[PDB]
RNA sequence: GCGAAGGCCGGGGGCUAGAAGGCGAUCAGACACCACCGUAUUCCCGGCCGUAAACGGUGCCGCCCCGCGGCCGGCGCGCGCGUCCCGCCGGCCGCCCAGGGAAACCGGGAGGCUCCGGGCUCUGGGGGGAGUAUGGCCGCAAGGCUGAAACUUGAAGGCAUU
């Protein structure tokens, strides 16, 4: 399910991006 | 694999229809002479003639055994039935449906 | 819910005429409906009409001769200046010479030509061609 | 209202029909038997045969009228009608394209059509639409009237009804003309119309 | 070669029982032989139109097979227009087949008048709608000064129909001209079927002048 | 005649059809023409024009079919005209397949 | 009443005047091949003999496809007198 | 597009339906989609049934017949040839092939 | 306010199945499918979440609407009379004539609509970028809801035919 797997990669990047934002908050 | 082709079958069927009288049921050899007759058909080559006559033998045996190419020799009987009128007519000779119309057949 | 009773009526009238059925029945009787039918009788589009009373809405049976092409309503009733009954005929009627557009006017429910003679205009009730 | 015919029709079973009834044919049926068979009113059948005969008489060339029937039971009868009358015949299979293919071996342009069974003779009815042929149909109680000008309601299945109906039509067309006088009996016998 | 009637109508047509093409379209006659359209307008024949020669391909084991398809707008400026389509291996066979089809389906145009009446019908009688494929064309009556303002292709159909003035409105894939010309033709074909208030007096139906009852 | 007509710039379609007509006027049962080569394209194209029924194989064709090949030489280069004509009615030989039945007696 | 459209001077035009289908009073088109014409003869007092005058009607294919003609025929003829009105 | 108007499921006025299992796949399929055959067959092989019956000391003991229902998933059935891929016209027929055994 | 499943957070309970995790074959690799074992979970109770190919991929109320069949409930008519026959009303369905559509197909509508207007809400406007960035809110989280642009590109798509 490439659409499903693509939204899982987006969700992973969005988790890492929000976490990195928090380190520099 | 000896399946008589339409070319052999079409010619053979016409020959029985044209001259059912000339042909005989168990005789390929008589049929070959009738088929080879200059008047009956012009078959170029020996093989086609030999085969067409073989097909007439089977077809002739079949059209003598039963009406299996129309047979005028048998059409008269069919025509006799076509003109046949039973002398006593079976059908010339729900109950209240006639009473309903107004004229009562089998009144009462 | 049932809002424009005329639309119901005319749709059943056009549909019944399409299959040819000689008589069509309209469930609610209205002054505006009867007047559209009277205009249709005046131009001969409907053969005859009668209203059976139920002490309620009142029911209408319309005798159709078989000569009606289409009859429609315009919602909402748009106010038409006497100047604009020119433009409305062009987009809502088949040809300038034939076909009828009916507008409610203070003088009464009248055809486009009659209100063009009086040089007055009202709100469109609907159109019968 | 021929009393002599109705007794014969009662034996022939033209009064009876299939249990399914179409809305179009509802008018003709008087009622049903408890078992669900449907009783066509017999006088409607008479006022139908005569009505078809009046239409059929208008065709000045007799063979312009074309009869079709794939139903083996009625095959003798359509031919017998054609011999006693002078209509043309299309018996057995329809050889599709007869009406609209000009080079069809049997290509005809009839002015009238006689379809024995609306369902059994389905192709002919559609083709008659393409070439402006109005069509008369012998029909049952469950008969769709698609592309049928006039329909005669008979048992349209039993051999005795199917043959008798054609006999009634043939006698009626001739009686309207000359041939057999309106009052005297026909020399042709109803029985020879029915196939066995 | 000459002419031998393969059609009962054709036999009557050469026999001269029927005069004019209109009477055949009155009695709703199916027309199968092009010889009846040519014989009705023999002198100078009539104008035809080459439109949309096309090259359709049907794939087979070796590959696509190219067959040329052409559409023809046969018409003369009297109110008779026929559009027909023929597909054949060569362009020459296709144009001839389509021309034969276009002549076969010649249909009567009501033509008609705008508000002004003088004596020359110049426009379609009423707004006319036809849909072929995805395109719907609307043929609206126009004033005599205004000409045929339309797509270059449907303009010709309305000219080869003697309709000097028309208001056109085409919606859909008009670029698919084969469908576009069909919609104009379909609108024109059913112009007599639309009933105007003038056709409201019942008359005739006597059988005597019918071309179907006519036996030569 | 075809090689001359083609070399004289007569159009390919008409020219093959003129020959096709001559066999039909003569009554020959089937004529075909397969001009092939750089026919109006950088690549080679083959234009086969044919009218009527033509047998293709068997011993009969050797003694019942007429074949002729010419090489035309237009400005483009070599083109290959071909004509095949089949007549069942030629000299005193019958196509072997057709049995001839004509009368009741 | 001159059926047909007329120019201001007069001169009814409309060369093809279509036959109005009898049941629906709807004009029959040029290519209405399904549309048909049926004539029913007139019968004399003397043994229902044909008098050679027949009422005829035009019937559109659309009514025929529905099947409405079999009942329309009876109604039209009944009023004409042709059929036994009953 | 819609290959089947029933969408592959005899589900009408339901919203959700019970779940069942492919006998071999052990897949989970909605009850409506499941092939569902009912098979009644002899407990012993029919070839050996006569000899077993004669050997059966009991007078008039009929051989017991097993009664079971076999349900398979679409994928499972196509491989096991319980149902066959059919032409677009043949799909519309809903009657058992060659006339429950 | 309600909302499948999975998830969560406090309490239970715990067979089975079983994401993770471990193994055993396979294969070039297999760490995937197939076997074996097995935690979270599944089950309950109180909360949270707020999503599904949540689909019938078809908003809701209103009218007209062509016949033919089945099924469920209520009622009525008639007769041998039976859970019969025929309707009516509300559903659940199949097949379709018209009509419609680019078709597949809808036809109790996707009809009555280029001859376009019953009422009322929601959404869409070539393909990506991107459901991303950022801002708001909501959530315990997971995330939900809202939501770009710069820029890139001449195609993306539907249904049918071979």
């Amino acid at each position: 399910m490439r659409a499903k797997w693509a939204k899982k990669r987006m969700r992973k990047l969005k988790r890492k991006r929000r976490h990195m934002k928090a380190r520099s908050k | 694999g000896k399946v008589r082709t339409k070319t052999i079958k079409r010619a053979a069927r016409k020959i029985v229809e044209n001259n059912y009288e000339s042909l005989k049921p168990k005789d390929f050899q008589n049929n070959k002479a009738i088929c080879s007759k200059r008047n009956v058909a012009i078959i170029p080559s020996k093989r086609l003639r030999n085969k067409v006559a073989g097909y007439v033998t089977t077809l002739m045996n079949r059209v003598v055994k039963g009406p299996v190419i129309s047979l005028r020799l048998q059409e008269e009987e069919r025509e006799r039935r076509d003109n046949y009128a039973p002398k006593k007519s079976e059908f010339d000779v729900t109950q209240q449906m006639i009473d309903s119309i107004g004229f009562k057949c089998m009144s009462t | 819910v049932r809002i424009n009773v005329l639309r119901d009526a005319l749709k059943s009238i056009c549909n019944a005429q399409r299959i040819g059925k000689k008589q069509v029945i309209v469930r609610p009787s209205s002054k505006v409906i009867i007047e559209f039918l009277q205009l249709m009788q005046k131009n001969g589009y409907i053969s005859d009409f009668a209203v059976v009373d139920n002490h309620r809405s009142n029911r209408i049976v319309v005798n159709l001769i078989g000569r009606l092409n289409k009859a429609g309503v315009i919602s909402p009733r748009f106010d038409i200046p006497a100047n604009d009954i020119e433009k409305w005929v062009v987009n809502l009627l088949p040809s300038r010479l034939f076909g009828h557009i009916i507008l409610t006017t203070s003088q009464g429910i009248m055809d486009h030509i009659e209100a063009q003679h009086r040089q007055i205009g009202g709100k469109v009730i609907g159109y019968f061609y | 209202l021929k009393e002599a015919d109705v007794k014969k029709m009662l034996v022939a079973t033209t009064h009876l029909g299939v249990r399914n009834i179409d809305r179009r044919m509802q008018f003709y049926i008087f009622d049903r038997q408890k078992d669900g068979t449907f009783v066509f009113n017999l006088q409607k059948v008479w006022a139908k045969i005569v009505f078809a005969a009046r239409i059929l008489v208008t065709i000045d060339d007799p063979a312009e009228i074309a009869v079709v029937a794939n139903r083996p039971d009625a095959q003798r009868a359509i031919l017998k009608f054609c011999k006693y009358t002078h209509a043309t015949a299309f018996p057995g299979r329809f050889i599709p394209g007869n009406f609209t293919n000009r080079m069809n071996p049997n290509y005809c342009e009839p002015r009238l059509l006689l379809v024995n069974d609306p369902v059994v003779d389905r192709q002919a009815i559609l083709e008659a639409s393409y070439v402006n042929i109005p069509t008369i149909s012998l029909c049952n109680s469950d008969a769709n009237l698609k592309f049928i000008d006039v329909a005669i309601p008979c048992n349209n299945k039993t051999p005795m009804s199917i043959g008798l109906i054609y006999w009634l039509l043939a006698r009626e067309v001739l009686r309207l003309k000359g041939s057999i006088s309106r009052t005297e009996e026909w020399d042709v016998k109803p029985d020879l119309f029915v196939a066995l | 070669e000459e002419w031998h009637p393969s059609t009962k109508l054709g036999r009557l047509v050469k026999a001269g029982k029927i005069e004019s093409l209109y009477d055949i379209f009155k009695y709703s006659l199916p027309i199968k032989e092009t010889e009846i359209i040519d014989y009705f307008f023999p002198k100078s024949e009539l104008a035809e139109e080459v439109c949309n020669i096309m090259s359709v391909q049907k794939q087979t084991t070796a590959g696509q097979r190219t067959r040329f398809r052409a559409h023809v707008i046969v018409g003369n400026r009297d109110g008779f227009i026929g559009y027909g389509a023929g597909v054949s291996k060569e362009v020459a066979n296709a144009i001839k087949k389509a021309a034969k089809n276009a002549r076969l389906n010649i249909v009567p145009v009501r033509r008609g008048f705008w508000g002004g009446k003088l004596g020359d019908p110049h426009t379609v009688s009423s707004k006319l709608s036809g849909k072929c494929g995805s395109v719907r064309v609307r043929l609206i009556p126009a004033p005599r000064g205004a000409g045929i303002v339309a797509s270059p292709t449907v303009a010709k159909v309305l000219e080869f129909a003697g309709v000097s003035d028309v208001f056109t409105r085409q919606s859909g894939h008009s670029r698919t001209l084969m469908n576009s010309v069909g919609a104009v033709y379909n609108a024109l074909k059913s112009s007599y079927s639309i009933l105007t208030p003038d056709l409201w007096k019942k008359e005739q139906l006597d059988h005597v002048q019918d071309i179907r009852t006519m036996s030569l | 005649n075809l090689r001359a007509k083609l070399e004289e710039a007569m159009p390919i379609r008409r020219a093959a059809y003129s020959i096709i007509r001559t066999a039909m006027r003569a009554g020959a049962a089937g004529c075909e023409v397969i001009v092939a080569g750089k026919l109006r394209a950088q690549r080679a194209r083959a234009n086969k024009f044919k009218e009527g029924c033509l047998i293709s194989t068997g011993h009969p064709k050797r003694i019942f079919l007429a074949e002729a090949t010419r090489h035309i030489k237009m400005r483009q280069g070599v083109i290959g005209v071909k004509v095949r004509i089949y007549n069942p009615n030629i000299r005193g030989a019958v196509m072997p397949d057709k049995i001839e039945i004509g009368a009741f007696s | 009443d001159d059926i047909g459209m007329k120019n201001s001077s007069g001169v009814v035009v409309d060369a093809y005047i279509p036959r109005k289908c009898s049941a629906t009073n709807r004009l029959i088109g040029p290519k209405d091949h399904a549309a048909v014409q049926l004539s029913v003869a007139r019968v004399n007092d003397k043994g229902k003999m044909i008098e050679n005058n027949y009422v005829t009607f035009a019937f559109c294919g659309a009514i025929r496809s529905r099947g409405g003609v079999d009942s329309a025929f009876m109604l039209l003829a009944q009023e004409h007198g042709l059929m036994e009105r009953l | 597009p819609v290959k089947r108007r029933n969408n592959g499921r005899s589900k009408y006025n339901c919203g959700h339906t019970n779940i069942v299992r492919c006998q071999n796949c052990h897949r989970c399929v909605p009850k409506d989609k499941v092939i569902k055959r009912f098979t009644i067959r002899n407990i012993v092989d029919n070839t050996i049934a006569d000899d077993v019956l004669n050997a059966c000391v009991i007078q008039g003991f009929a051989i017991p017949k097993l009664y079971n229902k076999v349900q398979y998933c679409v994928s499972c059935s196509i491989h096991n040839h319980i149902v066959r891929v059919r032409s677009r016209e043949d799909r519309k027929i809903r009657t058992p092939p060659k006339r429950n055994s």
